């Protein structure tokens, strides 16, 4: 979406 | 007839236009999710998780909504608390620019700024400390997990694709961060209209858990810049079982795509919108594909 | 049955949706034209007067569109030219925003600056003498002159309000820049549908040149921040004989509105949105108008 | 629109 993760 | 009793029930309805300069002889077509309240296809489970909260008692009058979310979901849960009445704080990290912020304050938002190097971690651990504080109070909505979330896409995604196309879609190309859309779409279309379609889920080549994990090679999560896809895992909203293919698009790429999808369609989506037609593209034009009628989410607009 | 050719016939079809913190027992209702192609109202003249300049062979394969606007007509049509596969060049004062520059260009606008301090004079002054080079080349559509402008609201904005209203709309209330809105509307609902509704246009007390027309007193236009309305003189396209009455409202109004659209509401929408539901407000909570269905046009949306 | 005139 925005950062999950990572990103 | 057809006036809503507040935004968050304008929901969907979103057209599907075929590409010129993709695709061959017009088998790529979009379903374009950033003609949308809040401009993307969050808006739908934003509207469906608070209404089912509601329903099942976690949501009433009173309680607050408070979320980890650096994206269109934040946006998404804004836009639905402020038509339906609800406090919501949003804790995301500070790095957040500052549009999404002035934008996420104007919707009556409580922002909750976390440390930067900290990341989305930093993010649902201020989140969960907060419900923490009083249980009772505060509900969190988990958009990786919450059922209503794939639930909406197949009660509204999937019908008004199989709807546009006389049911004569063949192959669906979606982009994966939750997974809600491709989960939600392909079981409408498998299972309630009973059409052997290809589910194509999209994730960056330089995060490519799916294929990793399909594999059962080592999973190996990395940075990326499309926004909206590459969570760095599988999410529980992501059911693998109606996964027929996974494609992976690198960033530039994905830019390049979207850049082109403004310039020669005039049509104004997300990068990760463009990671789906790249994916599409390159589906559409192995002859397998080619009398195959490939509907592919554009999940946002770009401003 | 439901794929667009191209993303120009994606118009309109925009949702109503009821207030609840503004008018009376839910007497106001909002047609949300932030909802489409490139995100205002202009999408549907800028679809419908390439369509019609198509049509009547005043535009071919080959000839360049040329228009002075620095707004969302702009917008609208370098979407349409895209989509369509049209060269389009717009004129503009060079003090115009480098968000709004990026997105033309990112459109595959040839973007022609003009001198900031002759405004929109300088722009169409340089249109002008584009156009007199090679007149067999370019086209200008002239949004403010254009009967395809007010004709698209004829066909599908009037036609959407009597449709989702199931003919009960009482009031019609909108912006005037071009005119265009009100004036297709209220043909539609007056002499096509046969409904005797009020038809009410709303400009800058800032700049009333609507309001000192009517009532005989000197014309003097003025500057204002609602974007998108008070054009400072009386379009072509306006049809005064359609308009009952004539609302004022003032920048800090109609932004204060936008914002609480926003955070009460959760509708984003732009000042001219707030400029027009104040003016909706005011009719709403006078008792001539208590049992009256009010429709608001919102011509645009808030990024 | 953007600036008729004025705005």
């Amino acid at each position: 979406i925005g950062d999950g993760y990572e990103f | 007839m057809a006036i809503y009793a507040d935004n968050s029930y304008s929901i969907g309805n979103t057209p599907l236009v075929r590409l010129k300069h993709f695709g061959h002889n017009g088998n790529v077509v979009v379903k374009i999710e950033g003609r949308n309240p809040s401009y993307s296809v969050k808006c739908r489970i934003g509207a469906n998780m608070v209404w089912q909260a509601e329903k099942d008692g976690t949501l009433t009058k009173g309680k607050e909504i408070v979320d980890p979310t650096s994206g269109n979901t934040g946006i998404a849960l804004a836009y639905v608390a402020a038509a339906r009445g609800y406090k919501i704080t949003l804790t995301m990290p500070e790095t957040m620019s500052l549009e999404r912020k002035r934008l996420l304050c104007g919707l009556g938002v409580n922002l909750v700024l976390t440390e930067g190097a900290k990341g989305m971690k930093g993010a649902i651990a201020k989140a969960e400390e907060i419900v923490a504080s009083d249980p009772s109070r505060y509900v969190m909505l988990k958009q990786f997990e919450n059922p209503a979330n794939p639930q909406i896409h197949r009660e509204t995604t999937g019908p008004e694709i199989w709807k546009d196309t006389d049911g004569k879609v063949d192959v669906v190309v979606a982009g994966v961060g939750t997974g809600g859309s491709i989960t939600g779409i392909s079981r409408a279309i498998k299972l309630d209209f009973g059409k052997q379609i290809t589910s194509v889920a999209v994730e960056p080549v330089e995060s490519p858990v799916i294929s990793q994990t399909l594999a059962g090679e080592e999973v190996k999560p990395g940075p990326h810049k499309i926004q909206g896809i590459g969570a760095g895992f599988i999410p529980k909203n992501l059911d693998l079982s109606i996964i027929d293919r996974v494609e992976t698009v690198d960033s530039d790429t994905a830019l390049a795509t979207a850049r082109r999808l403004m310039a020669e369609e005039g049509i104004l989506a997300g990068i990760s919108s463009g990671a789906a037609v790249a994916a599409a593209d390159r589906l559409a034009k192995l002859p397998e594909f080619a009398d195959k009628l490939i509907v592919v989410i554009l999940p946002s607009a770009s401003e």
